RNA sequence: GGGGGGAUGUCCGGGUCGCCCUGGGCACCUCUCCCGGCAGCCUUCGCGGGCAGCCGUAGUCCCGGUUCAUACGUCGCCGCAAUCGCGAGGGGACCAACGGGUAACCGUUCCUCCAAGCGGUCGCCGGCGAGCACCACCCCAGCCCCGCGCCGCCCCCA
């Protein structure tokens, strides 16, 4: 990942970052994805996922 | 059906007689030709016929073949002689077993008809447009919608007061009102015993139901406590109508039968009273 | 031949999420014009949760699945719009289609177009908001000024200019009064209207040139569950102007669209609408609905604009997310794309009078490969390769030992982030290779010992590569079209074999000839892109297939002055009719030194070449297509792959099996049938009539049935110059089939994926809805 | 449950269950097959749990316990049946001497 | 199923206004090893007293008496006591 | 001790039967999943053929289909096995031999 | 299933020794008719009867691998009269069973006494309050969840 910044306390001094979406796709918000899910399953609940295992 | 012979209206009788156990024909009568005990016949046809019935006027006439209807659209018009009493048929399989099926005309003429069959499959079907998807070789596509409620079967689907509505009674015990605008249905669903038949008033505002253990209550309609009652002896019967639900070998077939006396008895200090 | 069921693997399905139609109509022309629509590139795009975009081919009712464009971890796709432009005209009234651009989203603030014959990530674009979660390109009424239109969460519609292969944040339209004012669905009604459904249960109406707000619609409570908020899922417009809606209560309203308010309120699913589709002449309402349901919609005759809910149905095993609709060319479909991975392509305008088709969930490349010398198999998806060993024959087990026999022996991961697209393997399986569309990575084995072996010259990623059987010639499609090639070289030494790589020395294809307003025209140089790559059993002829169906062969010159050469006879070898979909050469050696290709294309079109000489094989001048077994001829399974044997080839489509004795020559689905484009008629169980009788003779006698409506010499030489054959259908979904050792007797590895309530994405109900 | 079996879906009442659902339904049936109030029920819906869950037993050992238990409990209640017959004869015995 | 039949006999006390009201229901009116289906009932012309014949061999004669545990009566809350009928006498059957 | 052993051996002699029948059609080819070891298996039960008839809603029966049939012979199949065809299965003339994993 | 045949593969006496056979073991394919169910058509009001019938087993172009479920009428408080239960906590028996430990025994479950308190049901010629509104709208905090930055600790190499 990239390089978290180093703060005199003052200022900041970081390092720039756009070397991680070079031609492939952009990365997705895994909150925006888990609020479309809400949005879906808003109260509604799950069932049991398959058969009888621990 | 009452229908115009010349300037004269006049109750002619339709009957569907057999003539083999797989087909019949229907064969129609004036007062006078039933007196000379001859007949118009109409149409034969040829799948173990079930039903007839009749629009408005006389303009068409339905038959109930198993997988098919047979509709009758009367050719000439205004009935001038009493001869020219002939209807172009055509016939068309419905989907499943017709177990009973009920008109609604569209209109001093019949502009159109829609005609709802309902099936022992569990299932009701209705058909929209009728006379002219079959008036004019070539014909477009036909389609009935599917309204799928039961599991057994539907004993009787009528079209509704104004027609907005589809109502409907089966073995499960449950009168349905399909809303037919919408997509919903809303409905009256604890009777005794299966809702064998049903009819609607002439008004929209009453319901007579033909409860298959031999009674009867009549309905206003949106109300939907019985302002009339009538019942019967309630008992085993060997039924002449063999079944609705028999006709599509269920896993307990059902079978009109009879295995013990009907158990009973008469009281004491109530003479005119009888418990079974 | 020995058969080894293998379901063990467990390869993933993902959730469909979008499905785009290049075009959705095309203007109807008689039989006379076929020629004028023949060349229009028809393709449809369908998006997965992997942020697997891939472009499929109707194919006629074909479905043939051609290219896959895999995106990388955390990495998906929601939205999918192609961009067609109407068809320009040249100076001699030739005809140029539109270029057709095709746009999506991933879940950001970001829109992405992707070009499609370097097949990865043309541009990106973001404007500053929240994340884009719906989008649509304005329709036609200027001509070259035509934009995209992009709601997002915190509400501000954004727009978007793409005018001559741009794509950038054109402004903001304008922004919803409150924060909680959720966009999820778009739609325009006329040019300048658009449509949007939102969050609290809400339908606002915009004029997007000024950025007016037309008209608040708005929809009341959900007095099924609690969480009043209604939302509204899926808007479309009917082509007459009114607004249909699929909402969070599964109604579908209709909106009269003049005054932009309702007039009817169906009753359709029992949980939310997903999505909605309609028939182009504004005639078929399909609605789909999380409760794994679909129905189907036309208008109660009559009385103005009560549609109505002619059936329903439940098609897909999870729920159906989105749907697309298309119709023309003879064919009226619509494809719905859901969770359970499965495409089911549904007849539009014989619904209810022709069955559905389920494609199958699984790429069409068969995605397993094996080392039948070192009796390893294996597979890949989206960054880790799996590798089983079996370690023992089927005869020895002619039961306890079965678990034993199999063997998870390896799972190698990749660096970085991209995902994995092709991989090559030695036939004794020291050697491997990784093909992503940004890098290549070889891989030396130990039987375990792995290390990773280095490329120079690349950097920039390829699509498809392969080994060369002698385990010297290292050949991949990077960018698609740009096949390149390195020799390797194995340096023994007392550690061991090491392997060192040349720089990859480019060849060059060959310059069809091709006119220039097909060159514009559709998707352009799209075809271009090799889809299979052939070495010869003693590596010494190497061909490539692109999508097109050009076919072209490399011979290798020897003296390291080892270099491969066009081979001349590549001008005499013709392009297909459709798309080659499997070539491989044959391992049986030949008597005049020639080989011998065999190829079949989608269009069940079986065929092998001398392409030393240029020309067929005798017995493929024989054998013609009719002269085929009707089994083979019928089945429309695009067929996945063939394995070898002497005198043998089998085939295997998704679903069924076959072999051939190619030796010899030859001797349910009606075939004069015209249908939309899913599947064969329906025989027993419709809704449709379809025997109706007329009869007039009232006696009953008289009937009619009305209908239902809106190379003789050259086989003469064939036989001048002058069986065994099988098949099934009993493994049904089949990944893929790749032979084994240890008309000869053959192992072979049968690798299967059953779909499991297990595998899909769990289901979800709440109190009411409880199923049965 | 004998509404369960007066229309017969006890079957299908259980058929749909995982382990831990087991393992309680199952301490619930050995809880209670003791009371002959009810021990009618109590056996059916246990014959329908061995009809229907033995299989995975070698899997999850924590069931085999309240399986064995099970069999545990009922092992000493065919003695209480006994003994009561035992007894049983006793008390119907002297009835016969009294006259 | 023969082995998991039941039969219960239900004791009715009769409304004027052809109302029916339990008093009692009996779970196993004929008892041997299982329960033993009853063959039949009849009623005494003379006094309210019923009869039962069944699998068991024993015909028992039913009685009403009233519902008191010690001597206090246990009424419904008119006052009116909750009579309850009972098996009065008990005879075997002689079989050849 | 008697009444003991009776239970436990009718139990073994119905298990033996249906295993007998089970083997039977497993040698005929109908590829189900019998026991091999010289051990019970705790859960005794005789995985049946498929019957070619179906319940409907409501009450109503009919065919199975072929397809159907094929459906449920797929989820019989195991995790692993072997499915050897033999040249009279290609011929069309006999039937085939598998070995599936014990499950 | 039976009765039977034609053909597959097999051992034990075997046979000039080969085609296989008889005597014992047999499992299969094929044919046969009697078992069970299904459907049509003619017959008769019905009952029945006739007719030529399929299926009793396996794997598909796609594909029924579907269709399908019971209303409103009004909510809440406490009370009585019958009727049944859970038990906090305190205790016993150590029976059984399980997992360890040979075993000594431990631990878990099981059984049981007493019980603070506590529920549920049917009937009340019980009462007592309100019936959109547990909603529209805006704002502010809060829980659950989920996204990211910061620390705290702990890492390791240093």
């Amino acid at each position: 990942k990239n390089p978290k910044d180093k703060r005199v306390g003052s200022t900041a001094y970081r390092v720039v970052s756009n070397g991680g979406d070079p031609r492939l796709a952009p990365k997705a918000k895994k909150q925006s994805l888990n609020l479309k899910q809400a949005l879906l399953r808003r109260d509604r609940v799950a069932k049991p996922r398959g058969g009888f295992f621990v | 059906d009452a229908i115009e012979v010349a300037g004269k209206v006049d109750d002619v009788l339709l009957t569907l007689n057999r003539l083999t156990k797989s087909s019949a024909q229907i064969i129609a009568y004036n007062s006078k030709m039933l007196a000379t005990k001859t007949g118009k016949l109409l149409h034969t046809y040829d799948e173990s016929p079930q039903s007839l019935r009749s629009v408005a006027g006389g303009r068409a006439i339905v038959a109930a073949a198993k997988e098919a209807l047979h509709i009758g659209i009367l050719k000439t018009k205004k009935l001038a002689s009493w001869e020219e009493l002939a209807y172009r048929f055509v016939s068309f399989d419905v989907p499943d077993i017709i177990s009973t099926f009920d008109i609604r005309p569209i209109i001093a003429e019949l502009q159109d008809i829609d005609v709802a069959v309902g099936g022992a499959r569990g299932a009701i079907y209705v058909y929209s447009n009728l006379l002219a998807h079959l008036h004019t070789l070539r014909v477009g596509t036909i389609q009935p919608r599917k309204y799928h409620w039961h599991r057994r079967a539907v004993h009787s689907v009528k079209w509704s007061g104004d027609g907005n509505y589809l109502i409907s009674g089966g073995y499960e015990t449950v009168l349905v009102l399909w809303q037919l605008d919408t997509g919903r249905v809303d409905f009256l669903p604890h009777l005794s015993a299966a809702i064998e038949n049903i009819v609607v008033s002439p008004k929209g505002s009453a319901y007579a139901l033909h409860l298959d253990d031999n009674s009867a209550m009549v309905l206003s309609t949106a109300e939907m406590k019985p302002s009339m009652y009538v019942s019967g002896i309630q008992s085993l019967v060997l039924g002449d109508r063999p079944s609705k639900d028999a006709l599509v070998r269920r896993v307990w077939r059902p079978i009109d039968e009879i295995a013990s006396p009907l158990v009973a008895t008469i009281s004491p200090q109530n003479p005119s009273h009888m418990f079974l | 031949m020995d058969i080894h069921r293998c379901r063990f693997v467990r390869y993933p399905a993902s959730a469909i999420n979008a499905v785009a139609f290049t075009h959705s109509a095309l203007p109807v022309v008689s039989s006379s014009k076929k020629y004028l629509q023949k060349n229009i590139q028809v393709r449809l795009a369908i998006g997965r949760a992997n942020g697997d975009i891939e472009i499929w081919n109707p194919l006629n009712g074909g479905w043939y699945q051609e290219v896959i464009i895999p995106g990388g971890k955390d990495r998906s796709v929601d939205g999918l719009v192609w961009v067609t432009d109407p068809d320009e005209e040249m100076a001699d009234g030739k005809i140029i289609h539109g270029k057709s651009r095709l746009f999506s989203i991933g879940y950001t603030t970001t829109i992405t177009e992707w070009d499609l014959e370097k097949a990865r990530a043309k541009k990106h674009a973001s404007g500053q908001h929240g994340e884009i979660w719906c989008f649509g390109v304005q329709p036609l009424p200027a001509a070259q000024n035509r934009k995209l239109v992009a709601g997002t969460v915190d509400g501000n519609l954004v727009l978007y200019s793409i005018e001559d292969g741009d794509l950038k944040f054109q402004k903001t339209l304008t922004r919803t009064p409150s924060k909680k004012t959720k966009f999820v669905s778009i739609a325009f009604q006329s040019h300048n209207i658009v449509i949007v459904g939102c969050s609290n249960s809400t339908i606002c109406a915009y004029d997007v040139r000024t950025g007016t707000m037309l008209r608040q619609m708005t929809l009341g409570t959900d007095l099924t569950g609690g969480s009043k908020n209604i939302i509204v899922w899926a808007v479309k417009c009917l082509p007459n102007g009114d607004i249909v809606s699929g909402d969070s209560t599964g109604q579908v309203c209709i909106w009269d669209g003049k005054t932009y308010t309702q007039a009817q309120r169906i009753q359709s699913h029992t949980q939310d609408v997903l999505c909605l589709s309609v028939s182009a002449d504004g005639s078929k309402i399909i609605s789909g609905g999380m409760d794994r349901r679909t129905a189907v919609y036309e208008p109660m005759a009559g009385q103005s604009g009560r549609w109505s809910k002619v059936f329903h149905r439940r098609y897909h095993q999870h729920d159906v997310k989105a749907m697309a609709s298309f119709e023309g060319k003879g064919m009226s479909v619509v494809v719905s794309g859901g969770s359970d991975a499965s495409p089911i392509v549904l007849p539009l305008r014989a619904l209810g009078k022709e069955f559905h088709r389920t494609l199958p969930h699984l790429p069409q490349h068969p995605t397993v490969l094996s080392a039948p010398k070192a009796r390893y198999i294996l597979s890949w998806w989206e960054n880790e390769i799996r590798i089983w060993h079996l370690l023992n024959s089927a005869q020895q087990f002619l039961p306890l030992n079965l678990r034993k026999n199999r063997k998870f022996l390896a799972q190698v991961l990749i660096k970085g982030a991209s995902h994995i697209t092709s991989a090559s393997i030695s036939e004794d399986g020291t050697l491997l290779a990784a093909s992503t569309p940004t890098d290549v990575k070889v891989f030396h084995l130990d039987p375990l010992y792995i290390k990773k072996v280095n490329m120079t010259g690349t950097g920039l990623g390829a699509t498809r590569v392969q080994i060369s059987p002698d385990k010297r010639w290292i050949c991949w499609a990077e960018e698609g079209s740009k096949v390149m090639i390195s020799r390797v070289h194995a340096t023994e030494s007392a550690d061991g074999i090491s392997y060192t790589v040349s720089v990859p020395h480019k060849l060059h294809r060959l310059r069809r000839q091709i006119p220039k307003h097909i060159l514009l025209g559709g998707l352009g140089s799209y075809d271009r892109n090799v889809s299979q790559i052939a070495f010869s059993a003693d590596s010494r002829m190497l061909s490539v297939a692109d999508l097109a169906g050009y076919i072209d062969t490399w011979v290798l010159r020897g003296p390291a002055g080892e270099r491969w050469a066009r081979n001349p006879k590549a001008a005499m070898i013709p392009k297909l009719s459709a798309a080659p979909v499997v070539l491989s050469f044959s391992p049986t050696p030949r008597d005049d030194g020639d080989y011998d290709l065999l190829v079949v294309t989608t269009l069940k079109q079986l065929l092998i070449f001398n392409p030393l000489r240029g020309m067929l094989s005798e017995w493929s001048r024989r054998n013609t297509y009719p002269k085929l077994p009707e089994p083979f001829r019928d089945t429309r399974d695009q067929v996945k792959g063939i394995v070898w044997q002497g005198q043998r080839a089998w085939f295997y489509g998704v679903a069924s099996l076959f072999m051939f004795d190619l030796s010899q020559d030859f001797s349910k689905r009606k075939r004069g049938a015209h249908e939309s484009g899913a599947g064969s008629k329906i025989e027993k169980h419709s809704l449709v009539p379809q025997r109706i009788r007329a009869a007039s003779a009232p006696d009953g006698t008289k009937w009619e049935d009305i209908e239902m409506v809106d190379g003789s010499e050259l086989q003469r030489l064939r036989e001048e110059n002058r069986a065994k054959w099988w098949h099934t259908y009993q493994f049904r979904p089949i990944m893929g089939i790749v032979p084994i050792e240890g008309i000869p007797p053959l192992e072979v590895a049968l690798i299967e994926r059953p779909l499991s309530e297990d595998d899909l994405p769990e289901r979800y109900f709440a109190e009411g809805e409880w199923e049965r | 449950l004998t509404a369960l079996r007066h229309r017969s879906a006890l079957r299908e009442a259980l058929q749909g269950r995982d382990e831990l659902s087991v393992i309680n339904i199952l301490r619930w049936a050995g809880k209670y097959v003791a009371d002959p109030r009810y021990r009618s029920i109590c056996v059916d819906v246990a014959f329908h749990l061995i009809d229907l869950y033995a299989e995975h037993v070698g899997g999850s050992a924590e069931l085999a316990t309240q399986f064995q238990q099970l069999l545990a409990k009922v092992n000493r209640e065919v003695e209480k049946a006994e003994l009561a017959i035992v007894t049983g004869g006793m008390v119907e015995s002297l009835m016969m001497s009294v006259e | 199923c023969k082995e998991r039949r039941e039969i219960y006999l239900k004791f009715w006390e009769v409304g004027a206004d052809q109302s029916l009201e339990l008093v009692t229901r009996i779970n196993d009116a004929h008892y041997t090893k299982q329960t033993e289906s009853i063959f039949d009932l009849a009623s005494d012309p003379t006094s309210a007293r019923f009869a039962t014949i069944g699998n068991d061999g024993m015909v028992r004669f039913w009685s009403p008496k009233l519902r008191k545990r010690d001597g206090l009566m246990a009424t419904r809350p008119d006052g009116q006591p909750l009579r309850s009928w009972s098996c009065s006498r008990v005879v075997p059957l002689p079989v050849h | 001790e008697a009444v003991r052993l009776k239970g436990v051996i009718a139990e073994a002699a119905n298990y033996a039967k249906r295993a007998r029948r089970a083997l039977a059609d497993s040698a005929k080819g109908k590829a189900m999943t019998v026991h091999m070891s010289a051990e019970l298996p705790l859960g005794l039960k005789t995985d049946n053929k498929i019957s070619t008839e179906r319940v409907r809603s409501g009450g109503e029966i009919v065919a199975r289909s072929s397809r159907q049939i094929g459906h449920f012979i797929s989820k019989r199949r195991g995790i692993y096995s072997i499915h050897r065809i033999s040249e009279e299965m290609l011929l069309g003339a006999a039937g085939p031999t598998v070995v599936q994993e014990a499950r």
